[PDB]
């Protein structure tokens, strides 16, 4: 007869779980995962996961409550617009929201708030233990600031299609038309790193044929004078060679007017490198707090 | 709507709680239109009251059942295991964090007092000391917190060094502390005991030494207390 | 009243092994009072077939390694007697460069003595404490102070050149981590959890990771004092923290590439593939150079109070605090032979080189055992 | 030492031995029942049970203990005028000994602590609740405790007129003017503070007191 409409699957602190949340974050994950359910083909681990990840939620929630940060309504205007693609954002967004989730308006708004609340303590505590040092940010962009020595540096990535020590001519013959096709292929818009996963018998096949960022005249020499004509997102045709049929892509350039003789470089070395500690922080942090909170599943 | 029509209200499992206090805690009022994330909001407000242990929201279409478990009363407190600490300095530790007799029990607290009690322990000197808090639930919604001691032996400092004495020698300095370095063999009534405490006041005593001497200087540039791998052979310096 | 009814936790029983092989002592010097119950680094060294040692009286002595014949012996106490003869307190473990005998002191001193003779060569005032054994490279002696100073010393003129502030926790183990170097660069431990990479041309930082994980409030569960030697090979730094990670960092970059959840203050050997190390509960293991995983754990001396381990004759040789010596086949981890060499018990580092092994016993007895 | 008989029997064996008497085995029955089921139909009852038998055992800290927990924890019980007048017996207990009352010593000189503490639990009583069956004997034993208070401070004016220190004299019968303006200790002690500004040679104020004692003879 009586129905169980809602109970607390978690306490935490002096917070709790409830299942409702659970079942909300529950249908999250599976919209999530219907765009390509290999994300998380898992039930039973994604269903401790999300457990967890609730747990935490409330552990910083808690935390960020205790110190005392809050947000305006007006911080929240803007903060979803201009962020679906094209949409009419703060009237469209509201309409369409009708339809998959928003039975109750406010209920969007009160989940970003809320997000928006454990980003801001999260970053503030995460980068509060986070420590740089200037020789370490010119260390990384020196590798980079020797390497510019071209005006250019181009991204680039490589197929190879192999041939014997003593090919017959029907091999070469069919290496040739092999490597022809994936032109073609890629030139038609076909992806770069799915072909070289399927084709290439290069090392890097596996990893999409990537070969990342290069100055042109460091590159083999069959490469250099390949590409002395090359832009980004040009496909090349095969290079013929001893072992085989080389394909080159051009996947992204930079540079800059400035003389080098490194030049305004070590800013982005310090972003990727802030980038770094803050991820190893924070993987630090979430787990210095989950251990030193009090945490009981009643999920039974 | 949603929720459908409340009629009525029932609380289970109420034993301290007055139903009126439960009642003011919630915050519907048999409004007649109770959605999903009302109950929600109802059973948080319900546990921020520190009240209750666990809470569940049941419907049978009319009537909103609200069952609640208590958060158990303490019974009783038994101290087992310490042979150092007496069982009055102990009691009257727990009565500051909350943990009295016919008192509710603050799970919460657990970690927190036994924390509290390790750091005693490790003031001390006795470090690999634990001190561990066993729950077991008595009739009635009651429960007896068993507070198991496990002290292991004393560290017994080993060295008590002076680094940039040129004026006075170590021996002479450390005479006059509290602490003791070593004890002769004829001396049977003090040990090498540590304590945080009578070493504050020894910096204390050693900064008056050098002060009454007129050096008018005398600066403590820092103190490291260090402890053996094996934990029984506290250094200080 | 209770202090004597106080019972330790843990003491492992000695393990019953048959000896496959007859280890005996080669000769064994007595070098003074020894360290005794103090917990201290002083061991012996080897040099062109000579051994020396000290004790924390300030007594000096080299021996011929052959037979242990002493060769000249020295005391570093008061020259004058300005005070009661006071004890040089000699703790950083005896090295041995050049023509040099480096040995530090807690009264803040580090000496340097002539191998030839035995006289001093010079003397310097440290910031604190020379808990460290000194470690000698590129023509500077890098100590490793108690306070948490990190000093580079010229190794002919012994002034100092340059001091690195490392942070000191309110609590921590007795002991420093002696640096290591490697292309220019000293990367060493520090009390407070951190491994942390400096110049040796004016020490400049390079790099500072956190190797501990601290998962506690209290005092003692923060005690993450890195004491050990990092070991460097093919560009990777492996370090192990107290109660932390057995990591293995880029030295470039001083990242992190795999971790493990095994901690200790000893060293730790790092051989071929294989990284054999003496967790903090006195339980030998060995691992994969690759990642943490295990190959084989010996958990027969838990709570022996072993010392660091050595690799002689391909097999891992462990002292223990009651005086027994304990090989054991790196190959499997089983118990090879046991020994009684001494009644005072060992509490430093065994070494080994040259085909000979060395030991100090807690009395100072310094004994050559041989197969 | 109380065995573990249901509630009923435990609560039956206590209210025997209140009926009997017997003080000290009924406080061990409530307790007993009182720490065995904290949260049950008996707790108001063997609450009020246990401080009336503290109160008749002489176990005055733990009656004052037992009626602060009820008094905290029910502020709004029916019978909790009943709290506060016993917490007023309490008090007035603690301000009495049974040596000096054997041989008919006036005790108004001893710390008044006690007969202040339990003229404001009366007060309070009194006003709180003008219509408790309580209230007679509280303004009696206010009326008492106001004399005797008034008798200490008229003591300690006579003691510092004996010392011959008349500012002190005049100051404690001001007060004792302000405070207890109608007691009897109050109309004795007016002579003393005329005689005290008397001898500090201010006639005037000499003179008003011997007015006021003039229209108030008797």
């Amino acid at each position: 007869a009586p129905q169980v409409v809602d109970k607390v699957a978690a306490v935490v602190n002096n917070g709790v779980v409830l299942e409702s949340d659970v079942d909300g974050l529950m249908q999250s994950v599976k919209l999530n995962a219907a765009q390509a359910r290999q994300q998380l083909p898992d039930d039973a681990t994604l269903r401790h996961q999300i457990m967890e990840r609730l747990i935490m939620d409330q552990i910083i929630l808690q935390m960020g409550q205790k110190m005392g940060v809050k947000i305006s309504d007006e911080q929240l205007d803007q903060a979803i617009a201009n962020i679906a693609k094209q949409n009419n954002m703060t009237l469209d967004q509201m309409r369409s929201r009708l339809a998959y989730d928003g039975l109750n308006y406010n209920t969007y708004r009160n989940q970003i708030r809320k997000e928006m609340i454990i980003s801001e303590v999260r970053n503030n505590e995460v980068r509060r233990r986070i420590t740089i040092l200037p020789q370490e940010v010119e260390s990384l962009a020196q590798q980079v600031g020797n390497q510019n020595d071209a005006s250019t540096e181009l991204n680039l990535s490589h197929i190879l299609i192999p041939l014997p020590e003593n090919p017959t001519s029907d091999q070469v013959n069919e290496a040739e038309s092999q490597a022809r096709a994936i032109v073609d292929q890629a030139r038609n818009g076909a992806d770069f790193g799915k072909l070289a996963i399927a084709h290439s018998a290069d090392q890097q096949a596996l990893n999409g044929g990537q070969m990342g960022w290069g100055r042109i005249q460091e590159l083999p020499g069959i490469f250099a004078q390949a590409l002395s004509t090359a832009k980004k997102g040009d496909i090349v045709g095969p290079i013929r060679s001893g072992v085989g049929f080389h394909i080159l892509k051009v996947n992204d350039l930079r540079g800059e007017s400035k003389n080098i003789s490194d030049a305004a470089q070590k800013d982005r070395a310090y972003r990727m490198l802030m980038n770094r500690k803050f991820s190893e922080e924070a993987a630090s942090w979430m787990q210095e707090q989950r251990a030193s909170a009090y945490v009981k599943i009643l999920s039974n | 709507a949603e929720g459908f029509v409340v009629k009525d209200i029932h609380f289970e499992g109420l034993q301290r709680v007055a139903v009126g206090a439960a009642l003011l805690s919630m915050p519907v009022r048999t409004g007649d239109t109770v959605n999903d994330e009302d109950i929600s909001n109802t059973i948080r407000a319900l546990f921020a009251t520190g009240n209750f242990e666990d809470v569940r929201v049941l419907r049978d279409g009319d009537t909103l059942l609200v069952q609640v478990k208590e958060r158990p009363t303490i019974a009783s407190i038994t101290f087992s295991g310490n042979k150092s600490v007496k069982d009055d300095m102990l009691k009257q530790n727990l009565e500051a964090s909350g943990v009295r007799v016919g008192e509710s029990l603050d799970r919460t607290t657990i970690a927190d007092i036994e924390k509290g009690l390790e750091d005693f322990y490790y003031s001390v000197g006795k470090y690999s000391a634990s001190v561990k808090a066993v729950v077991t639930p008595l009739p009635r919604n009651r429960v007896d917190l068993k507070l198991v001691f496990q002290e292991g032996v004393s560290a017994e400092i080993q060295q008590i060094n002076i680094v940039g004495n040129h004026a006075f020698t170590t021996d002479e300095l450390i005479s006059h502390f509290q602490l003791r370095d070593e004890v002769p063999w004829w001396n049977v009534v003090g040990d090498r005991k540590y304590q945080k405490q009578k070493l504050a006041g020894d910096l204390e005593t050693l900064r008056s030494y050098y002060l009454d001497r007129g050096y008018a200087r005398f600066n403590i540039d820092s103190t490291q207390v260090s402890l053996t791998p094996d934990k029984k052979g506290i250094y200080v310096t | 009243l209770f202090n004597s009814e106080e019972d330790v936790v843990k003491m492992s029983p000695l393990p019953t092994v048959e000896n496959q092989f007859t280890p005996t002592t080669a000769w064994s010097t007595s070098v003074g009072s020894g360290i005794g119950n103090f917990y201290s680094n002083l061991h012996p060294a080897l040099a062109d077939n000579v051994v020396y040692a000290a004790d924390r009286a300030g007594l000096v002595k080299a021996l011929n390694a052959d037979d242990g014949k002493e060769i000249w012996s020295v005391s570093l106490a008061e020259k004058d007697g300005w005070f009661s003869k006071e004890p040089a307190l000699l703790s950083g473990g005896v090295t041995v460069s050049g023509g040099h005998v480096y040995i530090g002191s807690e009264k803040a001193q580090v000496y340097a003595l002539n191998t030839s003779d035995g006289t001093v060569a010079w003397q310097t005032k440290v910031a604190g404490e020379a808990l460290s054994r000194p470690v000698v490279s590129d023509g500077l002696v890098l100590i490793h102070t108690s306070n948490g100073q990190l000093q580079a010393l010229n190794e002919a003129d012994g002034a100092v050149k340059w001091t690195v502030n490392l942070d000191m926790p309110s609590l921590s183990l007795r002991g420093e981590s002696a640096p290591t170097t490697a292309f220019g660069a000293a990367v060493v431990g520090g009390d407070n959890g951190r491994v942390s990479a400096v110049l040796m041309e004016q020490g400049q930082m390079i790099w500072q990771q956190r190797i501990s994980q601290a998962t506690g409030s209290t005092e003692i569960d923060r005690l993450s004092d890195v004491d050990t030697t990092p070991v460097v090979v093919n560009g990777v730094v492996f370090a192990l923290a107290y109660n932390g990670n057995l990591t293995a960092l880029d030295l470039r970059s001083g990242q992190i590439m795999w971790k493990r959840e095994l901690g200790s203050v000893n060293d730790f050997i790092v051989d071929g593939n294989r990284i054999y190390l003496v967790d903090q509960n006195d339980r030998v293991m060995a691992l994969t150079i690759d990642g943490g995983v295990t190959l084989w754990t010996q958990s027969d001396l838990l709570h022996r109070l072993l010392t660091s381990p050595v690799l002689y004759n391909g097999n891992l040789v462990v002292g223990d605090s009651e005086g027994y010596l304990h090989w054991i086949n790196v190959e499997d981890g089983r118990f090879v032979a046991q020994q009684k060499v001494d009644s005072s018990g060992f509490q430093t580092e065994p070494v080994a080189a040259d085909g000979k092994l060395l030991i100090q016993a807690k009395d100072g007895t310094v004994y050559s055992i041989t197969r | 030492e109380v065995p573990d008989n249901p509630p009923n029997e435990i609560y039956a064996t206590a209210q025997q031995k209140l009926q009997d008497g017997n003080w000290r085995q009924a406080i061990t029955q409530l307790e007993a029942l009182d720490n065995r089921y904290p949260f049950g139909p008996y707790s108001q009852q063997v609450q009020l049970d246990l401080i009336y038998a503290y109160y008749k055992n002489a176990d005055l800290p733990l009656a004052q203990a037992a009626i602060d927990r009820f008094i905290r924890l029910n502020p709004t019980h029916p019978n909790i005028d009943y709290v506060m007048y016993m917490r007023g017996l309490t008090n007035m207990a603690l301000d009495d000994s049974a040596l000096q009352g054997f041989f008919g010593v006036d005790r108004s000189d001893r710390d008044p602590q006690h007969a202040r503490a339990a003229f404001s639990d009366f007060s309070k009583l009194v006003r709180g609740y003008p219509n408790s069956q309580y209230t007679t004997d509280a303004t009696k034993r206010l009326v008492f405790l106001k004399d005797r208070l008034a008798k200490y401070e008229y003591s300690v004016a006579e003691y510092y007129t004996e010392r011959g220190a008349w500012v002190a004299v005049v100051n404690r019968v001001e007060g004792m003017l302000r405070d207890y303006p109608d007691t009897q200790a109050t109309r004795d002690a007016l002579p003393l503070m005329e005689n005290a500004y008397r001898q500090m040679q201010m006639n005037a104020q000499a003179e008003k007191v011997a007015k006021i004692i003039a229209a108030n003879s008797s």
